[PDB]
């Protein structure tokens, strides 16, 4: 989808390529699919029943696993995404790994339009919509 | 004693009696411990209003006018 190239520019490009490999006899050119791309991607993320987001942008995919993981969560995941990552590379793409805690630290809070944060009995913080 | 009409009726007559008593509050206030004075305060709140009511830690204070039998023995 990304790239509007002619034939003669594909071939253009194959040579400068072969001058830069002066071990290679030829290189072939292959166009893939970019949905395939991000279809695999989910697919394996529900198949290790990993919790996760997606969003998708103009130009790549970002999936958010984020909050508190089992250690065999983590090991599942960082096996798939580093077999995944071996085929398809980091250009399209990326796995975002991170652990939090409880998202406010264990205490009480509203989280309507109009949410806000107990600090303790009598005491309101009101941040931001929650 | 003083002559000059005052009060007339029961909401001036207790604020005119709780007001002759701000000349010895003043004193008891200005030489009892602020620490034992919030101590006392709020034993009594966690009797009356419950204990879940918050523990008021008037850290930085105006104590707002405290009952005499709760100022007395911390004098």
């Amino acid at each position: 989808q990304r790239n509007t190239m002619s034939k003669k520019e594909l071939e253009v490009l194959s040579q400068k390529l072969r001058a830069l490999m002066p071990y290679a006899d030829s290189v072939n050119i292959t166009l893939m699919d970019d949905v395939t791309a991000a279809g695999q991607a989910e697919a394996g993320l529900k198949q290790q029943a990993l919790p996760y987001s997606r969003r998708n942008h103009k130009g790549g995919v970002t999936f958010v696993i984020q909050g508190a993981l089992d250690d065999v969560e983590i090991l599942r995941a960082r096996q798939f995404v580093d077999s995944y990552y071996r085929t398809w590379g980091g250009r399209y793409v990326q796995f975002a790994i991170e652990l939090k805690d409880d998202w406010l630290k264990g205490r009480s809070f509203q989280y309507g339009a109009e949410g806000y944060i107990k600090m303790s009995p009598g005491h309101w913080y009101f941040p931001s919509p929650l | 004693e003083d002559e000059d009409v005052t009060f007339n009726d029961i909401s001036s007559l207790s604020k005119h009696v709780d007001e002759g008593l701000d000349g010895y509050r003043d004193y008891l206030i200005k030489y009892s411990d602020r620490e034992l004075v919030q101590f006392f305060e709020n034993a009594q709140l966690k009797r009356q209003y419950g204990e879940e009511t918050e523990t008021v830690k008037r850290d930085k204070d105006e104590i707002e006018k405290p009952s005499i039998f709760a100022l007395l023995p911390a004098y």
